[PDB]
């Protein structure tokens, strides 16, 4: 039945501008 | 100090190769090295490094971009530091405000240089030696003849010796003007300048009478 078949880049690389 | 970026660049790859985080100092100094190279693209990189590595910047590290800026005169990247400062918790100290007429005066900015200046005296401080300096580059770069003369005997009005730049700055603005009268009393100031050695030779090379080979 149911028992059956066991049931971070890019930041702080950002542009100055 | 000395501006030897490939060698600082060889110290961070050494300290990353040994699994060395380095220091938010040793970045400051590396920052330094790139902008006495006038390598911005380089040093923009390690200040955004920093923040990688969790080294977050110092108070130093906003000035040695502030005096990188200041000297190419990009005083739209010094804006930028300035508008990061206040929000930092940063207050404005004396070494920001030299920056910031130097970078406005290379930029051409002659109104808003002054106008720092201005605006330094009204937030109190105390302005050093340098900012006297850096002021007396506005007035000269911009052929103020009488505002120079009045910034000039100040200087020596509180006996402080000004440096060899001050000298040299009034000789551009008289030989701008042609005033040939000012050149000559102002040599002969450094011809005898007992108390310093600098002024003396440099005062009498540009005269020409140490252009010998045994001279120079």
């Amino acid at each position: 039945g149911t028992g059956f078949n066991k049931g971070d880049i890019l930041f702080y690389h950002r542009e100055f501008c | 100090k000395g501006g030897l970026h490939e060698d600082a660049r060889k110290i961070l790859q050494y300290m990353t190769a040994k699994d060395v985080v380095p220091s938010s100092k040793a970045y400051t100094g590396v920052i330094e090295a790139f902008g006495q190279a006038a390598l911005y693209e380089e040093a923009l990189v390690a200040f955004n490094t920093m923040h990688e590595v969790g080294s977050n910047p110092s108070i130093e590290t906003f000035h040695s971009l502030l005096y990188s800026f200041a000297r190419g005169g990009l005083f739209k990247e010094s804006e930028v530091i300035l508008s990061r400062l206040v929000n930092s918790g940063i207050p404005r100290n004396r070494d920001t405000f030299n920056a910031t007429i130097e970078a406005y005066k290379q930029g051409g900015k002659f109104e808003e240089a002054v106008k720092t200046y201005v605006d330094m005296e009204k937030s109190r401080c105390d302005p050093d030696e340098r900012t006297l300096e850096a002021v007396l580059s506005v007035y000269s770069c911009a052929r103020l003849v009488d505002e120079c003369r009045e910034q000039f005997e100040e200087m020596k009005a509180s006996d402080i010796l000004p440096s060899i730049m001050c000298y040299c700055m009034m000789l551009s603005v008289y030989g701008k003007t042609e005033s040939w009268d000012d050149v000559n009393e102002l040599l002969e100031e450094m011809l005898s300048n007992r108390v310093s050695n600098i002024h003396q030779v440099i005062g009498q090379m540009i005269k020409g009478n140490y252009d010998d080979d045994s001279n120079w």
